Parts: C-alpha cells; structure tokens; sequence
C-alpha cells in the first residue's frame, strides 16, 4: 500500500530490462 | 496531442480522462475554499482583537454588536446569553458555567467539521491517484506484451506503443497525486490553526461569564 | 482472446483471478446495502433533531418526542435518562443523577458507533489484501513463464508473452479490486464520524435540558 | 525443476528466506487458533454475565447475582473491586471520594484486561507488514546472484539463467503466502478485541452506576430518617 | 536536454535551497528559546509563593514567556478582586494558560510543514520527470524505424538524475523535520512545566490563605 | 560472487551507499541490544517494587515499604512527590485541592519518564524512514550505470548491462536490510514502552489512592 509503488516500478523495470535485449 | 493520445486503447484513454478530471477537482477545491477560508479567518482575527478589551460580558456584546448576524462571536455570546436566560432563577451558579461550556466547545466542534468538508475528497484523490496511475501503467506494458505476441517480431518498435502509454499512465498519476496530498496537508494545518483560533474566542466568553458569575454572587453576600 | 488470454494462465492465477472478482462483488454488496440503510437512518435522525431543537424542557421534549415511532434512537436517549430519574427518585443529591445520566448516554452513542462499524472490518481488509493478491498472482505467473524458458532451450520466441500478459492482468484485476475497497471504507469512516457527531448533540440537547430542569427544580423549592 | 527441487536447489540466503516465511505463517496459524478457543469463550462468557448483572438494579443484587460466576469471572472481579473499596472506606463521610476512588480502580484494570487481550498481536501486525519485504529481498538478492552470474564468463542466451530468476521469484511468492493470512488475522483480531474491550466496558459501567447510586439513596435516605 | 526535467531539477534545487535556510534561521530560533527557557526554570525553582515567582521574573525581559504565564495568572487574580470562590479563580487560570502553550506550540512549528512535503514528495516530482523524460524517448523510438537501444540510452540516463536529485533533496528535508520535531518535543515540554509550576503555585497559596480565613 | 568482493567490485557511489547502509545497521541494532537489557532490567524490578507495594493499606506502610528500594527507583520517586506536596500543602483545609495537585504532579511524572525512554526512538525512526531513500537511491544509480554501459558499448547485449543493474539490486539488497529492522524495532519499541509507561501509571493510581483514602478517613475522622 506504499512501497508498492517502488515495488512495481523496480518490477516493471525488471520486465523491461529484458524487453530490452535484442532480438 | 488529440489524435495520439487518443490512439490504441479505451481503458488507458479513460484512467487518463479520470485522473485529469481529479486533478480539476483538486484546483476547484483549492481556489473556492481558499477564498472562503482567508474571509472568515480574517473576520475572525479583527473580532477577536476587539473583543480582547470587554472587561465583562456586557463590553462584549457591546463590541460584538455590529459584528454582523452570520459572524461566529455573535453566535457564540448570543449562546452564552441565551444560557444566561433559560437558567433565570437558579441558585447554583457552579451548574451554569457547566452548561455555557458543554454548548460552546460543541459549537466549535461543529464548525471543525463544517471546515472539513470535502477535505475528504483530497484525501481520496491524493491517496489513490498513484495507484490509479499504476494500474494505468500495467495496463500499458500488458498491452505491450499482447502486442509481441500478436506479431511475434519481438523487439523494439512493436513495444514502444504499450512502454508510451505506460509511462503516461504513471506521469500523470504522480501530476494528479501530489498537488493533492500538498493541498490537504495545508489544509489539515489551517484547519488546526483555525479551529484552535475559534477555541480562543470561545474561551474569552467562557472565562468573562464565569467571572462575572462569581462576581454577582460573591458581590451580593458580604456587602 | 480474453478466452484464449485466460486460458493461457494457469490454476493458481486462475484462484487469483476468480477470487478478485468475488472480492468486488461483496464490495459492491456491503456498499448498497450499508449505504440504503446508512442513509435511512441518517435523514430520520436528521428531522428528529431538527424537531428537538425547539424543547424548551425536558417534558416538552418528551412530548415533542412521543412518535418518532419506536426504534428511533433519540426516543432511546430519552428514555435512558428518564429510567435514570425514576431509578434515583428519592436521591436528595442532583449532582449524582446528572452524572450518571451523562455516563449512560454517552457511552449509548459509542455503542452505536460499534454498531455501524460492523461489517466495514470487511472492507478494510479487502482494500489491503487485494494489491498483496495480485501481486502473488503475477509472481507466480512470471515465476511460471521462466520455468517455461528454462525446460525448452535457445531463446524463447513468443511462447509466454501470454503468460505474463495475464499475471499482468492479475495485477490489474487486484488493483481494481482493492480500490473501490478503500474509497468505499473512508466515505464510511467520514460519514459515520458525522452520524456519532449527529447523535451526539442529540444526547447532548438531552442532557442539557436534563441539568437545567433539575437545577431550576431544586432552586425553586429552595426557597419557597 | 518443480517446486521442492526448486527449493532444495536454490542458494543459501534464498532458502533461509523461504525457511524463515514458512516459520512466520506457522506461527501465524498457531496464534489464530489458540487465540481464537480462548476469545470465543470469553466472550461469550461476559455476554451472560452482562445479560444477568443487567437486573441488578441495587449492587446487593449484583453481588447476589454474579454470587457464583467463577473464580475468573471478570465480573466477578470488578464487582469485588468496589466491594473491597467500601470496605477500606468505612468510615468516610465523603462519599464523592468513594465514588472517584471507586471509578479510578476499575477503569484501571478493564485496560489492564485490555492490554493483556494485545498480547501477541505485535507478531501478527509485525509478519502481515514485513513477510513481503523479506521475500522481496530472498527475490532481490536471488537475481543479483544471478546477474552476478552473467558477467562472469560471460554468457548470454536467457534460457541459462532463468533457473536463478525462478527460485528467486518463489521467495516473493512465499513472502505473499505468509504475510495475507497474517493480515486478516490481525484485522479481526482489532476489531473483536475491540468488541471485548467495549463488552467488559459495559460491565463495569454497570458496578459503577449501582455503586453511585446505593450510595446517593443511602446518604440521602439517611438525611431526611 | 529537453525542458521539463531541467524545471523539475531546478525546482528540487530551489527546494534544497529552502530547507537549508529554515535550517539555519530555525536553528538559532530553537536555540535560543530553549536556553532561554531552561534559564527560567532553574531560576524559578526557588519560588516559594506566586508573590516571590512574579518577582524573580520581573526583569527576565517583556519577550520571556515565563512573565507571560505569571503575568497571566497575576491578571487573572486581578480580575477576579472581590470573588470569594478560589475554585473558580484556579479553573479560569488554567483555563487561560493551557491555551498560552498550545499557542506557542502552534507558532513554533509553523515552518515544519515544507520540510515535511519537500521531504515526502521530493523523490515523486523526480520520478515525475524521469517518467516524462523516458516516455519522450521511447515516443522517439516510436517515430522512423528503430532498434538497439544504445540511441536513446543517455536521454534515459538524464532521466534517472531527476529522480536521483530528488532523493538528494529529499533527505536533508527528511533528518532536518526529524530533528525539529524532536527538539519542539522537549520545547512544549519545558513550557508546559514552567506552566505547571505557575498553576501548583497558584493553587497552594490560594488554599492556604482560603483555609487560613476560614479560622 | 562473495560479500567482500561484491565491495572491492562496485563502484565508489554503491560503495559510499554500502557503507553507510551498513553502518546505518550496525547503529540499529546497538541501539537495540543496549535499550532492550536497559528496558528488562527498569520492567522486572518495577514489577518487583509493584509487588511489595501492593500490601499497603496506607500510604505510610508504602513509604515504609519503599524505604530500602533504591536511589533511582521510580515508586520512591512517586511516593517521595506524594510526600512533597502533602508537606507544601501542610495546614490546608481543602483536601480535594491537595489531591488535585497531587494527581497533577504524579501523572505529569509518567508523561516525563516516557519523553526519557524515548529518548533514543529518534534515530530509529530516522534510520527506517531514510534507508529506503538511500537504498533506491543507489539502485537508481546501478541502473543508470547500465544504461551507461549500452552508451559505450553500443551493443544492447546483456553482459554490458549486467554490472549495473547487478549492482543497483546490491544497493536494494542492503537498503532493506537496513531499512526493515529499524520499522520493526521501532514499533516494538513503542509497544514496549507503551506498556511500560502504563504499568508505571498503575503504581501512581496505587499512590493516589492511598492519599486520597487517608485524607477522607482523617477529614471524617475528627468532627466527630
Ligand atoms: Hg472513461
Ligand atoms: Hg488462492
Ligand atoms: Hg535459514
Ligand atoms: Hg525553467
Ligand atoms: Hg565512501
């Protein structure tokens, strides 16, 4: 209810890091 | 702009319409309530002003009596005199102050929750709008992972869409979310420092009844 | 495919999901329920106090107040401080009944505060899990989806987009759960501050009227 | 692998986050049915014992009518608690002493009762609030050995990592697992422990006004014999 | 680059610039009262009567708040000449000076509020412009045809600082409210005992000389 | 990889980010360990001291029970104010002003001994509520690292990105472990002292009673 915030943001930065790469 | 906000996609487009719709409720509230608040406050301090000079309650319905009929000090001393009144007769004097208070700070109270109405809508705005905005913002990138399985060409122009609406979502998320938890936190301090203010005039009536009581029924024993 | 979208999840998010939805039907249930009978209430109160304000005794009170009806919580009120004149009726000390009056009807209203609450634990529990649920439901499901790339080797083409297409949707449904939750719990929490506020100047136009007729009683037969 | 292997593979720190997140749901399951035998029976419990001193109406009557309810009734025990104060009061003419010091005694124990009702729920509040955290760490940790990893050789081709991502992953997904059933069970916990406080409340408000009032009908009907 | 997250930087730096100054200006504010305070009350710990209380504090200067509450209690016996009820006297004296502390309570924690915002939303008006700066970068990839990210990286970089200075903003505020709720703290509690003994000093001689004319 | 080497391997900022952390921890849990054998220590002979005191059918066999407690005992501290103001109240004929008085002081005491045990709570609060700003404060650094990387590099590969983001979860990592134990520890310090400040009331009730007991029985006691 707070840090779920900072929680999905590190998350969908998790899922978007590999989005990244390559292909 | 119109047309690419308006591109691809419903409940996105909606989240957004709403959160912009909540921060207009949020700068409506701030404006009309602001105006109210600095005419009332500003009432109040030249009220109490005058009334610190009424060395009995007399004096003060004398300052007061101009004040005005929907000013607050006239309606606390007209509560007091009217306790005054329905209470002619009665010896105990230890009871009357009793009653005064129990109608004054009540008074008070009442106009404390009289101020924070529609404090709750900010509150609600401010409380939700970032998780709005996440939800916003998970719609988009699931939006983005239904585009790479559509096509199947993987990366990175067919992710872009669904990563643009995301990062929307959230930017205004955080546009709507802290203009409205900054304003109700003033809000909460002005509504404080104003309640507490009313408290003061309260008081003064309080203590130049309760004097004055004591001095009227002391003064008729001895002399 | 929203068929095929679900389809391609798993049973535990489908616990998740199912769960969610339920969790907002009884949401939705609480709010119309709560809130038809919130209001009823509330605009009765309304028009008694509006009626009592006019009582310049506590027999004019009791008069004004005959009906009312029955279940009327200010003829409750009342009531309470009579039963409290009659079970002290011999007592020369009128400091005593007004005490006791005021510990009786002020804990009366409290009461009934325990009595609206009743019920609203459910939301704020609801509004708290929900996020922690879909979260679950998307870590599993991205747990399932690594698994996936794990067995078959290379690189994974498309297989699961669509797997963490629906824990995403999992997220999703549990923030849409979990918020109406919470809104729904303070609009409850304010109006219900304003309803013992209500209340309470009721009891407390009982009380006062109480203090002053007995106070006017006993000074009139203090001198004859 | 599947899940026990995945949890029997996994690296040290990981698997003591997830030993630790199913300790603290055990526990939280513990506490909820202990506390739940005992809440129920004391409760109902102070039900009947409030619906019978409900027709006390005197304090004599009181002390007749919770004359037997145990020797751990509470009601039985506050009523002795007024008791005990008129009899180390005997001989006072003040009897708005008797009433205060009357008063100041049971609104002291009821909190008492109160706060030894709370005990243990500083573990439910404290593992519903932190169970997600420390799994987010078990996660955290997990991928950045991982990723530690993929720099090393160093390798590329996701498929030879995702192993580490999983087992870490399931750490959060225990966290989760732990912490919901430690939240509802606080939650009820607060507000039926609330309604307890507010039953025994009654109670004792029931000593205290018999108690005024025997002693204002016995001062005044001594006053005017 | 851009325009909106230079803004949104200046604006955390602006923000940094006024925590530091309710730093320093609140620093010597705090200070100062609580010396003076604490002064008072050792002084006043030799009152054996309000008599001797109104004169150790006579010249402790017209700004002390000590000759304010004793001034209060002093005026309040003044007002009152002529009433035989001393239970009445005590209620309005306490009355009147448990109004004086919540006062200057209210007045020494005026400035708290922006370092509580600055430090609570600091790190979101970052977010907000890395956010935005990201979101105009990958709106660029969305443009023409591309891939391989290495083009865009450093305007996502430059947006990562936003949020980086807003944590740095965000910090300062954070410890500084801290330690100013701490010291406002003991601060009410020093005033609230100077109160105490004024009202106890009060009460005893009115009891003593009320019991004293009843022989 | 390793602890030691993690450090040795990082960067300056993650390093500075480290080391604070970690001294950050270490100031938590002194804080801890020396406030919690202080804090069983001040609750068991508190109870102790309860104990005896709990015999007294008067105020003077309390002050003779407490003779030999301590120097620094709190109940003779208690019952030592009690003492003071009966003796600065000598000759008054209003006793329920000295009772008002009396309570006055003991329960501003309790309120005193509270503001002391939290005398350390500010920097466990202050440690919990920065820990998570510095901790994703260094994440966010690890991540731009990275993007750094894909800016020399030009390569988008994942072993170029795999330091920063490796060392941004290092920052994470530790950010909780810092940040967590001072929450707990912080409200299980508030728990503790909760219960302690109240226990320490009850003792005051124990006093006031006594005196107000005694007043009573002696005002009553010759009129006759
Ligand atoms: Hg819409
Ligand atoms: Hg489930
Ligand atoms: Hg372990
Ligand atoms: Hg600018
Ligand atoms: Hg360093």
């Amino acid at each position: 209810p707070f840090i779920d915030v900072m929680l999905v943001l590190l998350i969908i930065f998790m899922v978007a890091a590999p989005l990244a790469t390559v292909d | 702009v119109w047309g690419m906000y308006q591109h691809a996609d419903i409940v996105v487009k909606c989240v957004m319409i709403g959160l912009i719709l909540a921060s207009v409720v949020t700068w409506a509230i701030f404006f009309s309530k602001s105006v109210e608040f600095f005419n009332q406050k500003r009432r109040l301090k030249r009220e109490q002003q005058l009334l610190a000079e009424a060395r009995s309650l007399n004096q003060a319905n004398d300052i007061a009596a101009d004040f005005g009929s929907k000013s607050l000090s006239l309606h606390l001393l007209n509560e007091a005199q009217n306790e005054l009144e329905l209470s002619e007769g009665s010896d105990d004097n230890e009871g009357i102050k009793e009653r005064t208070s129990f109608r004054l700070e009540r008074r008070v109270a009442a106009v404390g929750r009289q101020m924070g109405r529609g404090n709750g809508y900010l509150a609600t705005i401010g409380a939700i709008s970032p998780f709005v905005g996440l939800f916003g913002t998970v719609w988009g990138i699931m939006n983005s992972f239904i585009g790479i399985a559509q096509t199947q060409t993987t990366n990175l122009a067919v992710v872009a869409p669904g990563i643009a609406e995301a990062l929307l979502a959230t930017a205004i998320g955080l546009v709507a979310a802290i203009p409205a938890v900054v304003i109700y936190n003033v809000f909460a301090r002005q509504i404080g420092g104003f309640k507490a203010m009313l408290g003061d005039v309260a008081a003064q009536v309080l203590l130049l009844q309760s004097r004055d009581l004591d001095l009227e029924a002391s003064a008729a024993a001895h002399p």
